[PDB]
Order: C-alpha cells, then sequence, then structure tokens
C-alpha cells in the first residue's frame, strides 16, 4: 500500500492464463467505436 | 526447424484435423474487431499466435485453414508464420526453453546456464528432450537484457538466473509445478543488489504545474 | 542558468514515479503517483497548447533516434485529409540491454497511455494501435487489464476523459523481430505482413497502417510527455544538456556489480553512473576495457575515453557513439572485446528482414569474416576490408538496421585495432 | 504548367510532378543500373543498385523511390554513387553460385552485363557461400533458387499481373528463400513471362534449357496466332530452326508479355 | 532490362532457305545477303540508303515506351486496389 521501495506488486503476472491476451480481447468489445469504413470488404475487393 | 521448404509429413499435412473452441471463435472475432473492416489482413498476426496455443505449434493445416477464414491468400499467412521467430512450424515440447545468450547475457556468462541445462537434459541445442518435455535452443535476447542471464519458458520468463538455480528451474518443471517467474535474485522489480538508489521519497500526487488553465 | 551537475537523478526527476513497480502499476496506484490528473484539461486546452509544450521542451527521440519530438508531432497536426489519424507505440525493445519499454508497461502502464492520450489530442488520433513485442506476453496482459480500468472509467474510449474524443487504444502483441522495432517495419507488422521496413519517402505523416497517418513514438518519449504537459518545457529542458534534455532509463548492465534499470539524468559522468547507482564496475575502471553506453547501435569506446564523458547526444557524437537507449553495458579486461561483440554482430545477423541487399548480404558476410577474426585466421589487411564493407553498407540500406549494425563493428575497428591485430598472429603461431 | 524543373549532371530537364529519378534521367537517355525495378511492374527499391548520390546531399537516395523536386541536379557519375553501385553489386555477387557456364542466362544475364560496366574486377569474398534447395513448379520453367538475387520480381509479377499468389519469400536473415514453401506449380496462363522477368538464371525455360546460347540467335519479329490478340513476338532461331518465342514490346496490345501457349 | 541496343536503326533482310548439308549438319545457305545488318542514326537516311542501291524498303516506326507514371506510396492505400501486399 505505501511506496514500499522493496516490493514488486506484480503478482498478477504470475496469475495469467495461457489464453490471457485473447481473453481480455474478448471482453474488450463493449466500449468500442466504429472501425472506419474502408469501403471494399477486403483490400482485394 | 531450420527449413523454409515444406515437406508433407504424415502427421502434419493439409488433412491434419485443426479447429477452434466456441470461445476461440470469439477470440478471433475479438481479434478482427480491433482492426478496420476491409483491412482484416492485419488480423493474420495474432490469430497465428492464437493458432499454436491449440495444437502446441504451427501445423501447416492451420496456415491454409486460417487463410480461408481470414479470406487472405494462403501464401500471405505462409510468410507470416515463417518470418517471425516464435512461429515454429515443427512440433515442439511443452516447455519451450528460450535461453538467452545475446552479448549482454554472454558477458555475464550466459554460457554457464546453457552448459548446466545441457548436462542434465543430455540432449543438445535445438532438439527436444527424450520425453519431448523441454526444448533448449539459443536465440536472441528476450528484450529484458539487464539482469543476470535469463531464460524464457513458452510464455513464462525468468531473469537474474545463475548456473546454480537453472538446476532449480527445470527440477520442479520436470515435476510439473511452476517455478517463480521473474528475477531469481533480490531484484523484486529491477532494484540493484545494493538496495535501491532512487525513489526514496514517496511519489507526488496531483496538483502540479497547472500552467494557466492546464 | 546552467545545471553543470547533470548526474545522480533525483526522485522527482523520475517521470515514472512507479518505475520499480513500487506503489501500484494499475489504476489504483496511478492516481496515487499523479496519473489521470487533469488529462482532459490538457486535451481541452488545445492540440497546439501541448504542441507548444513539447516544442518548448523538445524531447529528443529516446528510441535511438535523437529527433526532437516537438517537430515530429507538429508535422502531423493539420486538418485531416480523410484518412483516420492514428497513434502508434513501438514497444519492441529488441535492442541488447534496452529495457525502457518494459519498465514502463509493467510498472505504470497508465503512464504510457497518458502519453498516448495527451499526445493523441495534438495528433488528432481517434485510435492508437499500440504494439508490444511477442516476447512480452506477460506485459501485454498487464497493460490489457490496465487498459480496462481506463476504458470503463471514461478516461479512454467513448469521449475519452469526458471530452469529445472517440480515442481508443488497441494493443497488438508481436511475434519476435528486432527489425520490427523500426517504425517503417512495425507499420506493416501491424498491417498484417512480413515485418519488413518500408522504403522512403512516403511518411507516417501521410501513410501508415492501412495507409493512415500514424505517429510512431517511443514509449519513453510517450510516457515522459505527461510530465512535460503537467509541468511545462522548463521542467524538461532544465535537466540535461542542450537539445539532449529530460530523463531516460539508463539500463546499466554487462560487467557491473549491480546491473539494473534506473531512470537517470543524461550528461552524467560514466564513473558515478556505475558507482552511485550500482556500486561500481566489476574490477574497477582498470578492469573496465570499454563501455557500450547508448546501446547496440552505439559504438563502444575505450577506457582512455570513458572517464567522465557525458551521455548527452552531442557528447556521444564527439565520443564517436550515440545515446541509443542508454542501454549501457560494460566488458571487463577478462572479456575479449573481439568475443564481446561476437554475439552482438551475429545477433544483428539473426535479426534482419533481409529485404535490402546491403543488410542481407552484409551482416552474414561480416559474421564469417569476423569468425576468423576472433579465431585469428586472417591477415592484417582483412581488418581493412572489414572497414571498407562496413562503410559500404552504411547509408546504403533501406532502413537503419544495417546502419544500426554498422556502428558497433565500425566503432570497434577504429578504437581497438591493435588488439584486433593482436589476436591474429596469436592464431598464426600455434595454428601454423 | 505544373511541371517542375530539375537537372541531371548538368543539363536541365523538365519533369512531371512526383517523378522518380529512374523516370527522370531516362529522358536524356540514361538507364540507372537497376535489378529490382520494372517499368510496368510495381516499385520495389530493394536491389539498391539504382542508388545515386547528388551534391549537397550527404546520403545517397534510392532513385526508383525518390520523388524529385525543384533543384535536384542528379550527379549520376558522382564517385560516391559510383562507389555505391560497386559495393551494392559485389554484395549481390557474393552469395551468387558460380554457374555462368552452366546457367542459360549466360550472354543475356542482367547480372553479368551490369557487372561488366558498373562492376569490379576481383572479389574480396574469402568465406563460404550460400546454397538453396531447388524447387519444381511446373515442367515448363526451371527454378535454380541458389542463383536468386531476392529481387522479388517474381512475387510481384504473380500477385499483380498474373493474379495468383503461388510465389512468396520465406525466411528471416540471409537465407530468405523465395518459392512456395509447400510444393505447388505455376498454373498462370501468363506464367511464361516470369522467365523474362527474372534478371538471373533462377527462372529459366525448361524446353529451351541448354539448347542454345543468346549470342548465336538471329532474332526475328512475328506475332502470336494462338490468340486473336496477335501478340508481338521475337522468334529466336539458330542455324535453320526455331529455338524460343520471346515477347516483343508493343504496349497497348501485348506490352512485353505473351501467353504460355505461344511461349 | 538494359536498353542500349534500341537506339539505332538496321537494314535487316528477310530469310532464305537454310538446308542441312549431307555431312555433319552444316546449315548451308546460298544467299549472300544474310549477315549484313546495318546501323543507322535515323530513318530518313535509312530509306535514303534503300533506293540508291535500289532495294525495296519496309519501314517500321520506333516503339517508344509509353510514360511510366508510378508511385511508391500508391502501393500502400486505403480503398485503392493498388494496395500491394507483396514486396
Ligand atoms: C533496428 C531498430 C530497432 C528499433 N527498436 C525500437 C524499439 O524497440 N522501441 C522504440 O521505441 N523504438 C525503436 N526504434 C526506433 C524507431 O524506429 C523510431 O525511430 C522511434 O520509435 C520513433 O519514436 P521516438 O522518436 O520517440 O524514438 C528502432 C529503430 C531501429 C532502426
Ligand atoms: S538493413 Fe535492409 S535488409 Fe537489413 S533489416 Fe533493414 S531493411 Fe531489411
Ligand atoms: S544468372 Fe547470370 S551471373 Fe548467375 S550463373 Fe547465370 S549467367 Fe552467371
Ligand atoms: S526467383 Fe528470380 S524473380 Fe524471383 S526474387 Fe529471385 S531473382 Fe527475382
Ligand atoms: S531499382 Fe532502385 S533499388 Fe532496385
Ligand atoms: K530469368
Amino acid at each position: 500500500e505505501p511506496f514500499d521501495n522493496s516490493t514488486y506488486r506484480n503478482l498478477q503476472h504470475h496469475e495469467y492464463s495461457t489464453y490471457t491476451f485473447l481473453d481480455l480481447n474478448v471482453e474488450l468489445s463493449k466500449f468500442r467505436m466504429p472501425q472506419p469504413s474502408s469501403g471494399r470488404q477486403s483490400p482485394r475487393h | 526447424g531450420a527449413l523454409f521448404v515444406h515437406r508433407d509429413t504424415p502427421e502434419n499435412n493439409p488433412d491434419t484435423p485443426f479447429d477452434f473452441t466456441p470461445e476461440n471463435y470469439k477470440r478471433i472475432e475479438a481479434i478482427v474487431k480491433n482492426y478496420p473492416e476491409g483491412h482484416k489482413a492485419a488480423a493474420v498476426l495474432p490469430v497465428l499466435d492464437l493458432a499454436q496455443r491449440q495444437n502446441g505449434w504451427l501445423p501447416i493445416s492451420a496456415m491454409n485453414k486460417v487463410a480461408e477464414i481470414l479470406q487472405v491468400p494462403p501464401m500471405r499467412v505462409y510468410e507470416v508464420a515463417t518470418f517471425y521467430t516464435m512461429y515454429n512450424r515443427k512440433p515442439v515440447g511443452k516447455y519451450h526453453i528460450q535461453v538467452c545468450t545475446t552479448t549482454p547475457c554472454m558477458l555475464r556468462n550466459s554460457d554457464s546456464i546453457l552448459e548446466a541445462i545441457q548436462k542434465k537434459l543430455g540432449i543438445k541445442v535445438g532438439e527436444t528432450t527424450p520425453d519431448k518435455l523441454f526444448t533448449l535452443i539459443e536465440v536472441e535476447c528476450l528484450g529484458a537484457c539487464v539482469n543476470a542471464p535469463m531464460v524464457q519458458i513458452n510464455d513464462n520468463y525468468y531473469e537474474d538466473l545463475t548456473p546454480k538455480d537453472i538446476e532449480e528451474i527445470i527440477d520442479e518443471l520436470k515435476a510439473g509445478k511452476i517455478p517463480k517467474p521473474g528475477p531469481r535474485s533480490g531484484r523484486f522489480s529491477c532494484e540493484p543488489a545494493g538496495g535501491l538508489t532512487s525513489l526514496t521519497e514517496p511519489p507526488k500526487g496531483p496538483g502540479f504545474g497547472v500552467q494557466a488553465g492546464l | 542558468p546552467k545545471k553543470t551537475s547533470f548526474g545522480s537523478l533525483k526522485d522527482e526527476d523520475r517521470i515514472f514515479t512507479n518505475l520499480y513497480g513500487r506503489h501500484d502499476w494499475r489504476l489504483k496506484g496511478a492516481q496515487s503517483r499523479g496519473d489521470w490528473y487533469k488529462t482532459k484539461e490538457i486535451l481541452l486546452k488545445g492540440p497546439d497548447w501541448i504542441l507548444g509544450e513539447v516544442k518548448t521542451s523538445g524531447l529528443r527521440g529516446r528510441g535511438g533516434a535523437g529527433f526532437p519530438t516537438g517537430l515530429k508531432w507538429s508535422f502531423m497536426n493539420k486538418p485531416s485529409d480523410g484518412r483516420p489519424k492514428y497513434l502508434v507505440v513501438n514497444a519492441d525493445e529488441g535492442e541488447p540491454g534496452t529495457c525502457k519499454d518494459r519498465e514502463i508497461i509493467r510498472h505504470d502502464p497508465h503512464k504510457l497511455v497518458e502519453g498516448c492520450l495527451v499526445g493523441g489530442r495534438a495528433m488528432g488520433a481517434r485510435a492508437a494501435y499500440i504494439y508490444i513485442r511477442g516476447e512480452f506476453y506477460n506485459e501485454a496482459s498487464n497493460l490489457q487489464v490496465a487498459i480496462r480500468e481506463a476504458y470503463e472509467a471514461g478516461l479512454i474510449g467513448k469521449n475519452a476523459c469526458g471530452s469529445g474524443y472517440d480515442f481508443d487504444v488497441f494493443v497488438v502483441r508481436g511475434a519476435g523481430a528486432y527489425i520490427c522495432g523500426e517504425e517503417t517495419a512495425l507499420i506493416e507488422s501491424i498491417e498484417g505482413k512480413q515485418g519488413k521496413p518500408r522504403l522512403k519517402p512516403p511518411f507516417p505523416a501521410d501513410v501508415g497502417v492501412f495507409g493512415c497517418p500514424t505517429t510512431v513514438a517511443n514509449v519513453e518519449t510517450v510516457a515522459v510527455s505527461p510530465t512535460i504537459c503537467r509541468r511545462g518545457g522548463a521542467w524538461f529542458a532544465s535537466f540535461g544538456r542542450e537539445r539532449n534534455s529530460g530523463t531516460k532509463l539508463f539500463n546499466i548492465s554487462g560487467h557491473v556489480n549491480h546491473p539494473c534499470t534506473v531512470e537517470e539524468e543524461m550528461s552524467v559522468p560514466l564513473k558515478e553512473l556505475i558507482e552511485k547507482h550500482a556500486g561500481g564496475v566489476i574490477g574497477g575502471w582498470d578492469n573496465l576495457l570499454a563501455v557500450i553506453p547508448g546501446g547496440s547501435s552505439t559504438p563502444l569506446i575505450p577506457k582512455s575515453v570513458c572517464e567522465t564523458v557525458l551521455m548527452d547526444f552531442d557528447a556521444l557524437v564527439q565520443a564517436q557513439t550515440g545515446l541509443g537507449t542508454a542501454a549501457v553495458i560494460v566488458m571487463d579486461r577478462s572479456t575479449d572485446i573481439v568475443k564481446a561483440i561476437a554475439r552482438l554482430i551475429e545477433f544483428y545477423k539473426h535479426e534482419s528482414c533481409g529485404q535490402c541487399t546491403p543488410c542481407r548480404e552484409g551482416v552474414d558476410w561480416m559474421n564469417k569474416v569476423m569468425a576468423r577474426f576472433v579465431k585469428g585466421d586472417a591477415r592484417p589487411a582483412e581488418i581493412d576490408s572489414l572497414w571498407e564493407i562496413s562503410k559500404q553498407i552504411e547509408g546504403h540500406t533501406i532502413c537503419a538496421l544495417g546502419d544500426g549494425a554498422a556502428w558497433p563493428v565500425q566503432g570497434l575497428i577504429r578504437h581497438f585495432r591493435p588488439e584486433l591485430e593482436e589476436r591474429m598472429q596469436q592464431f598464426a603461431l600455434q595454428h601454423q | 504548367s505544373n511541371l517542375i524543373e530539375v537537372f541531371v549532371d548538368g543539363q536541365s530537364v523538365m519533369v512531371e510532378p512526383g517523378t522518380t529519378v529512374l523516370q527522370a534521367c531516362e529522358k536524356v537517355g540514361m538507364q540507372i543500373p537497376r535489378f529490382c525495378y520494372h517499368e510496368r511492374l510495381s516499385v520495389a527499391g530493394n536491389c539498391r543498385m539504382c542508388l545515386v548520390e547528388i551534391e549537397k546531399a550527404p546520403k545517397v537516395v534510392a532513385a526508383c523511390a525518390m520523388p524529385v523536386m525543384k533543384g535536384w541536379n542528379i550527379l549520376t557519375n558522382s564517385e560516391k554513387s559510383k562507389k555505391a553501385r560497386e559495393g551494392v553489386m559485389e554484395f549481390l555477387l557474393a552469395n551468387h553460385p558460380l554457374d555462368c557456364p552452366i546457367c542459360d542466362q549466360g550472354g543475356e544475364c542482367d547480372l553479368q552485363d551490369q557487372s561488366m560496366m558498373f562492376g569490379s574486377d576481383r572479389s574480396r569474398f574469402l568465406e563460404g557461400k550460400r546454397a538453396v534447395e531447388d524447387k519444381n513448379i511446373g515442367p515448363l520453367v526451371k527454378t535454380i533458387m541458389t542463383r536468386c538475387i531476392q529481387c522479388t520480381r517474381c512475387i510481384r509479377f504473380a500477385s499483380e499481373i498474373a493474379g495468383v499468389d503461388d510465389l512468396g519469400t520465406t525466411g528471416r536473415g540471409n537465407d530468405m528463400q523465395v518459392g512456395t514453401y509447400i510444393e505447388k506449380m505455376f498454373m498462370s496462363e501468363l506464367s511464361g513471362n516470369i522467365i523474362d522477368i527474372c534478371p538471373v538464371g533462377a527462372l529459366t525455360s525448361k524446353p529451351y534449357a541448354f539448347t542454345a546460347r543468346p549470342w548465336e540467335t538471329r532474332k526475328t519479329e512475328s506475332i502470336d496466332v494462338m490468340d486473336a490478340v496477335g501478340s508481338n513476338i521475337v522468334v529466336s532461331t539458330r542455324t535453320g530452326e526455331v529455338m524460343r518465342i520471346l515477347p516483343r514490346m508493343h504496349e497497348d496490345i501485348n506490352e512485353e508479355w505473351i501467353s504460355d501457349k505461344t511461349r | 532490362s538494359g536498353v542500349n541496343n534500341t537506339k539505332k536503326w538496321k537494314m535487316e533482310f528477310d530469310t532464305r532457305e537454310r538446308w542441312e548439308n549431307p555431312l555433319m549438319g552444316w546449315s548451308s545457305t546460298a544467299d549472300p545477303l544474310s549477315n549484313l545488318v546495318l546501323t543507322f542514326s535515323t530513318k530518313e537516311d535509312a530509306v535514303a540508303f534503300a533506293e540508291k542501291n535500289g532495294w525495296s524498303f519496309d519501314v517500321e516506326e520506333r516503339k517508344v515506351p509509353k510514360p511510366k507514371s508510378k508511385s511508391y506510396g500508391a502501393n500502400f492505400s486505403w480503398n485503392k486496389r493498388t494496395r500491394v501486399s507483396t514486396k
């Protein structure tokens, strides 16, 4: 809680699953703005 | 490994079964929603990173399958897999040992840990263990290249490592339990062995500068 | 009017007050150390307001660039052509010994996103495709949970910080490439292709990811930009020498008693850099044969030169080196300098996209000719040839990887040449 | 009108806005040494042989990807540019296998001709060389991938003109193998032109392989008849028989490419 | 890719019989005007050479290349097909 210059305070690093990146990606869908309308469905389109 | 021309293997073939979990399709949808529509070819990088979490490596059945779902030509994802280093196209062990021997690590004798791990495991650099559990190979530096010479297991790293406790890194890994990920030495975050030479006073809070309206 | 004592950086001088992950990396400790205080007001004042602040500051490119940040950002502040303006963060950190990118993300990831948010107001960035190296899966997660706290608090996202700004920052993990650390290579690394550097000139100013304006800024420059908007250009410019000012993560390592990453003032003498913050160099200065002060792309310099050279960009230039990323590492006398960079030069070969001919054929050829150098199977002329082709690839590669690989070997030749000529007849006498 | 004025080693030349140096010095009759740029094929700027230094410019500029502006008097024959051409070439030359007597490009090789004009006279390479596994992508073109210069001219021609993606460049580092990874075959109806595109003997005609040498062929001009396009062709004959059908230049009808059937 | 052969004109003739000789395979020929290509600066002097010795001509205009307007930035686009994904 204090400055405690002899601490790491990153135990959450140890508590990270193998799917962690994509798991936060899945739950990051609510507060999203609209990806810009490039027009063509694909760069090839 | 060390190959850039595909040989159709009996087990790693285009016919190799390879699919995604119901939550995994959500992860891909979460992957593609970050990048704009009509430019979904950018999503090829993290989905390929996602690809080897399922099988354990990059099967060639995955590369063309992920090409068809991402509506990209097969050769484009073919290049993404072969270029990046951790994108391994050959099956690898459960513990992908990533020993660091880049100059800053070798200066602090990163050879000692490599020899120590070589002696116990018997298998040489690159090849898998006889139980295919660990895979020792020399690569470039992890990107954290300041502590004592460091190693990286799949997605779980270790730095501030000595030839004595590299023995103590694989022992419990062989047993199954996970060792402590991070600096083995007294560096909780990065602090020098002589304590900490900065950040003595408590950090300040808000209300500083406030130039005009700020 | 002049702070000649530009060493022993003070605690307030440390922009990242949670640099060692002391209080809390996440939102809970972010407000404790001063994050998210009047960020909206910084955005509300105006894009030119922070443009003036960075101009009166003049942040040198800490990612081995040296370009003042005020002009680089101002090249982009204009009414949008139509292509969505984006912000790009380069957190590859493939440089040997460089750790500045990591000491920001895992110990105050909000500090980086402060610089993206306050910068993005100047840039006009409605989004930021911030990138993180593939070897930092642990640390992309830490800023992903941190990005959530700011996303749901209104600070970033929908009308970011309560002022009209649909600014959303997106994180992309890498998959391993030191060449990806360049802006022109990371830009199509994000775009979903082989991470090769882009030819010039187009610019990030007009094109970029999917052909969009993209401000690539080093995390250290990004995350220091808060303090220069919260205090002003007087704070940044007061520390450090002319042009070279502010504070940078000096990553002391190599043959040092206590190798660590410390925020440190620049224009600092090398001796007290390793003495105060690390207890000295192993074996003292006499054992110290040379130092790589700036990083890989910064040539090493001899003991007769180190003494108290100041790590300000101008002073490294006269020292025939650069600031790089202040990833300072030391080799003792026991360490063979020919062997010391032997892994360094082959590291460059292992990390090269290989598109342009000078780099693809250069470092590997340099690797083989130096392999017989460290072994000694060469003639005295061979060092001169190594000189010639090193300058040959200099300024002839599409990107700065070749030039970044040129400086280490280039510096060694003109600095420890007699030692290079020493090892070869040592080979000749016994392998005769 | 909007056109801007530059010079090329003296003489003033009028140029279009956005003009590159390659299409700037050709107006006076200069071919900057190139190995990765084709006129009707997208810019690459990878071979680095187009490099030319101008006065008042400390660093040499990639000519094929350099938008010229006012007051750019390109110093074509400047010594630094001459040094740049020499070093870049010998860097291509380094890992090239010594197959000139056994490569069909001998006598019509871009690497050979350039190395005789903008080239040195002896090698400083004292190390081992590099070798690549040969591929096989159809019984109509021979792929000696060891002789490749990684100009990426093949991958662009396939992706932009042929409309296929069976070609790519795999690897990281010096290796940078160019091929298909998984074995495949060039199914393009315009696949034959990739033989003409490759500047080296990496891609060569299988039927013609070791049947004649360029300096004995009495070229003649005719047209395609397989297609109604009437593609302009160059018929290479020797001592009273036809060896190869080469595509002529006509731009608006066939450019410089012909169908695989007529090749 | 070199061009330094398209800069001049010639006086090429048409082909005649190329028959295989009875022996090892010489392509014996009976027309002397076979390997007599000329080299000319322009085309008006080319024809001027043609009728002085009374040879029927068949001229052809030089195929000067069409303009080669290219843009490196065009390879990296937003909604333009010229967005290139291969280098
Ligand atoms: C080989 C190479 C690697 C680089 N790696 C990094 C890196 O890891 N992080 C970074 O911030 N900049 C890196 N850079 C610098 C970038 O290319 C770019 O100049 C910089 O990020 C721009 O922002 P800055 O001016 O704030 O440094 C690298 C450059 C080169 C040539
Ligand atoms: S120097 Fe050239 S070949 Fe090497 S990584 Fe950079 S762009 Fe690629
Ligand atoms: S491609 Fe050219 S240089 Fe290479 S072997 Fe053939 S003729 Fe010789
Ligand atoms: S195979 Fe030929 S066209 Fe393709 S990259 Fe190599 S030299 Fe260029
Ligand atoms: S043509 Fe300019 S680099 Fe290949
Ligand atoms: K060819």
